[PDB]
RNA sequence: ACCCUCAGAAGGGAGGCGAAAUAGAGCAUGAAAUCAGUUGGCGAUCGAGCGACAGGGCAUACAAGGUCCCUCGACGAAUGACCGACGCGCGAGCGUCCAGUAAGACUCACGGGAAGCCGAUGUUCUGUCGUACGUUUUGAAAAACGAGCCAGGGAGUGUGUCU
RNA sequence: CGCUCUAAUUGGAUGGAAGUAGGGGUGAAAACUCCUAUGGACCGAUUAGUGACGAAAAUCCUGGCCAUAGUAGCAGCGAUA
RNA sequence: UGUCCCAACGUUGGGCCCGGUGAACUGUACAUUCCAGUGCGGAGUCUGGAGACACCCAGGGGGAAGCGAAGACCCUAUGGA
């Protein structure tokens, strides 16, 4: 009568104290948008980042208010870089065999979008049985 | 000779237009022109072995 | 052309459309805007009075150079677009007719939805001085109308 | 017409600019201030030079306009406006919480703000707002 | 096809076919510029590189993010008191002790709470900074040059020889 | 980092591929990825290659489109109809 | 002898309002400005003040160093005729 998602949807990974701290830091600090200079002034200029190269460029010269420029100083902590907000490390999966070798305490699986409903159903039941959470679960009425 | 079969000429300064070779009011020959030549296309003379 | 841009319950609604009409699109926006919410019958009497010159149609957007009209309410500029009005009368005639064929009281139904859309331009060319010709086009207008029970 | 002032200031024998400064400060802190006996407010210096300055402000102008007040009422109100960011939301709010009156329209007497008092027995080089207004051509309605 | 409407082989309505007519004739898909109607936010007393970063309002079906707030407690870097006591200074005020104490960003734990609620997204308001971009130039917001807008197109390639 | 096609190894798709629209997650970033709707047939990854491989600009090119604007003109001529 | 003092009245066609038809020039963006100042010394956009409720009609053109033409003048090019 209601929709429910298949699998270990609420599962959380177990992280060292230092990892939980850094994951929390990444989340607290965040980062600037880093959109291309003046993307908002012209529709033909997309948001995709491009180093400002104008000799007179205000953003390039680092004028406060013109937006931050991509620099290595903005990189996130090595120990957490790339983790899903839950703390899990993601593993891309295309079939049941891709589930092999995956540690459900430390990793969560993300089924590629191309995968069909028939193959997804098999992957989903096998993942749950292996104690692995599926980040993009199928919702069925139960 | 692709794109070069035309006597298109530029009008130069004076008509408020970019100096682009044109023929019958249509731009031609140059690489930035639609129907113009390919600037640095594949070449037969290239040794591919 | 267009497709009705709004949902309509077939059991309490009647529809009609005009296609590629060659009339002022700017005038059509003004007329639609003005008759929406009116009863089909009210719309008709209003448009006939517009054509007769007794009731002006408020020109709130396409008003450059348009002289003020005292009968315009809450606004200043207005005119009497008779051509587009007659096209709207054809539309209303079609709508109310469809309505009555369905068992509804056509004239009494409310104009729930009415909007004009520019579907194109019939292209034309006009010779000008100095050996050049410039565009001389006709707008093409589609208009949708949805009548609904009171 | 009834001004619920949290503070009533008596400008009689008080240096205009000093009162104006404390009143702007109070209004920005949320205080509703009524200045009274404006015609008796005082401004130090040589009368002839002070008058020249105010006359110049009256003579200035053009099509865009430079409407400068002539009554002590308005002279004082303007003096206060120049100490408030009247074009900003908070500034206009404060400014509109201040009103200046000729004479004292209230039953209460106003208080004399500390540091704004002028001692006539020790000063001869000063002028009264009312005197300035009359010189400017105002209609001595007070 | 049939029917209704209409001056009507038009168009419209209803209807029939097909998995699909939002496949009905330049008839696969259907971006942007942009137009009509409309939803959210702002709006007829107020100011202009249109934003970046902070922080408030209002708005939010699901899914793909799940956090967030307050009491208290633990930890506690640089920094770092009030009060009181004593002693100096014409005075504003200072010194010594209390004391490197109380406090101190982050993080965590107990207890309580939030689900438009936290993030996010749209818009708007406040604060700080802020006169596009590219080019020419010693010096560009420039009253120096270029572009109406969007999509697509648009510039180190080959042979031979040399290093 | 991204694009094309080739090869080897290895996967996805009518139980719905690519593309497109809106939205969620990741990466300092190029850009990667998922969800929903549309769509209705193709699509990847890794490794070694290939190159007519990346645009905001050139009074750049072609196409489409908005404001201009319901504005100018539809008067002027010895033929005022 | 209205060229002038010194302008007036009138006539026809426009102009203005209404139906129909219906372009072009031009457009980096923003833009209700004014006075000063500053700045590559000639600013609607920077700074300080002043003024400024929104929209629309008609007008004569002060400003946008207005639009229209890669200055004709001058110089320069181991340019042309
Ligand atoms: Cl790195
Ligand atoms: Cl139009
Ligand atoms: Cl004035
Ligand atoms: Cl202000
Ligand atoms: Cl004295
Ligand atoms: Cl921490
Ligand atoms: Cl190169
Ligand atoms: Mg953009
Ligand atoms: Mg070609
Ligand atoms: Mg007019
Ligand atoms: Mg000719
Ligand atoms: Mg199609
Ligand atoms: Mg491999
Ligand atoms: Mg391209
Ligand atoms: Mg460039
Ligand atoms: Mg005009
Ligand atoms: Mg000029
Ligand atoms: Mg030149
Ligand atoms: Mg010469
Ligand atoms: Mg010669
Ligand atoms: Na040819
Ligand atoms: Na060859
Ligand atoms: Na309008
Ligand atoms: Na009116
Ligand atoms: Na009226
Ligand atoms: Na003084
Ligand atoms: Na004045
Ligand atoms: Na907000
Ligand atoms: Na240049
Ligand atoms: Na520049
Ligand atoms: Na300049
Ligand atoms: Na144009
Ligand atoms: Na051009
Ligand atoms: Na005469
Ligand atoms: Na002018
Ligand atoms: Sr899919
Ligand atoms: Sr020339
Ligand atoms: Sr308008
Ligand atoms: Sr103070
Ligand atoms: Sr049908
Ligand atoms: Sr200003
Ligand atoms: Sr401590
Ligand atoms: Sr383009
Ligand atoms: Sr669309
Ligand atoms: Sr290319
Ligand atoms: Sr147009
Ligand atoms: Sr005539
Ligand atoms: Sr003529
Ligand atoms: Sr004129």
């Amino acid at each position: 009568t209601e929709l429910q998602a298949r699998g270990l949807t609420e599962k959380t990974p177990d992280l060292s104290d230092e990892d939980a701290r850094l994951l929390t830091q990444r989340h607290r600090v965040g980062k600037p948008q880093f959109n291309r200079q003046d993307h908002h002034k012209k529709k033909r200029v997309s948001t995709s980042w491009r180093k400002p190269r104008g000799q007179l460029s205000k953003q390039r010269r680092g004028i406060k208010g013109k937006g931050d420029t991509v620099e290595a100083g903005f990189r996130s902590p090595t120990a957490v870089r790339g983790k899903h907000p839950s703390g899990f490390e993601e593993v891309r999966v295309h079939n049941v065999d891709d589930l092999e070798g995956v540690d459900g305490d430390t990793e969560a699986v993300r089924i590629a979008s191309k995968v069909g409903a028939r193959k997804r159903e098999r992957i989903e039941e096998e993942a749950e049985d292996a104690g692995i959470r599926v980040l993009n679960p199928t919702y069925v009425e139960v | 000779y692709a794109g070069l079969r035309t006597p298109a000429e530029s009008f130069g300064s004076g008509r408020g237009q970019a100096h682009v070779p044109k023929l019958d009011g249509r731009a031609r020959r140059v690489p930035q022109a639609v129907k113009g030549r390919s600037a640095h296309p594949p070449k037969t003379e290239k040794d591919r072995s | 052309g267009i497709s009705y841009s709004v949902e309509a319950d077939p059991d309490t609604t009647a529809k009609a459309m005009l296609r590629e009409r060659q009339m002022s699109f700017k005038h059509s926006k003004a007329i639609a805007r003005e008759i929406k919410g009116k009863t089909a019958g009210e719309a008709v009497d209003y448009l006939e009075a517009v054509i007769e010159g007794d009731q002006p149609v408020p020109f709130k957007q396409h008003n450059s150079g348009v002289g003020h009209k005292s009968k315009v309410d809450g606004w200043d500029a207005g005119r009497y677009p008779e051509k587009a009005s007659k096209a709207f009368l054809d539309l209303l005639e079609n709508a109310v007719g469809n309505a009555d064929h369905q068992g509804f009281d056509g004239e009494a139904m409310t104009i729930k939805h009415v909007a004009a859309h520019k579907v194109g331009e019939q292209q034309g060319r006009k010779p000008r001085a100095m050996g050049r010709a410039s565009a001389w086009n006709s707008p093409q207008v589609d208009v949708e109308l949805i009548l609904e029970e009171p | 017409a009834e001004f619920d002032a949290d503070v009533i200031v008596d400008a009689r024998d008080c240096i205009m600019g000093r009162v104006a400064s404390q009143v702007a400060e109070q209004a920005l802190d949320g205080e509703t201030v009524a200045v009274v006996n404006a015609e008796r407010a005082v401004i130090t210096g040589r009368e002839e030079q002070i008058v020249e300055k105010y006359e110049k402000r009256v003579d200035i102008g053009n099509d865009n306009g430079y409407f400068y007040p002539k009554r002590p009422d308005g002279i004082f109100k303007r003096t206060i406006r120049g100490m408030l960011p009247h074009k900003k939301q908070r500034g206009r709010e404060a400014f509109e919480s201040v009103r200046v009156y000729l004479g004292n329209p209230y039953d209460e007497d106003g208080e004399v703000l500390d540091g704004t008092s002028l001692d006539r027995l020790s000063n001869i080089k000063f002028v009264t707002l009312g005197e300035i207004s009359e010189t400017l051509g105002a209609n001595k309605t007070w």
